[PDB]
């Protein structure tokens, strides 16, 4: 029973801490790669996101 | 007309004086751009 909510818990912890990755992005935060690349460059670059 | 001198800024996702206040091409434009020197008609 407790290997249950372990293995949901990590599954879930995972999920969010994916959110950290760039994945090949000049950042990981939309709002930062946003804000300083002009918008034809910014979709290529939040596409990979 | 335009002057060659940033001639080449009319093109998606392009800045500058004419692309940011004189002539603006959207992002998914679709068609061709022609240009070519009128120095023997045109030269205030």
């Amino acid at each position: 029973l407790q290997d249950v909510v372990n293995q949901n818990a990590q599954a879930l912890n995972t999920l969010v801490k994916q959110l950290s990755s760039n994945f090949g992005a000049i950042s990981s935060v939309l709002n930062d790669i946003l804000s300083r690349l002009d918008p034809p460059e910014a979709e290529v670059q939040i596409d990979r996101l | 007309v335009i002057r060659g001198d940033e001639v080449r800024q009319i093109a998606p996702g392009q800045t500058g004086k004419i692309a940011d206040y004189n002539y603006k091409l959207p992002d998914d434009f679709t068609g061709c751009v022609i240009a070519w020197n009128s120095n023997n008609l045109d030269s205030y």
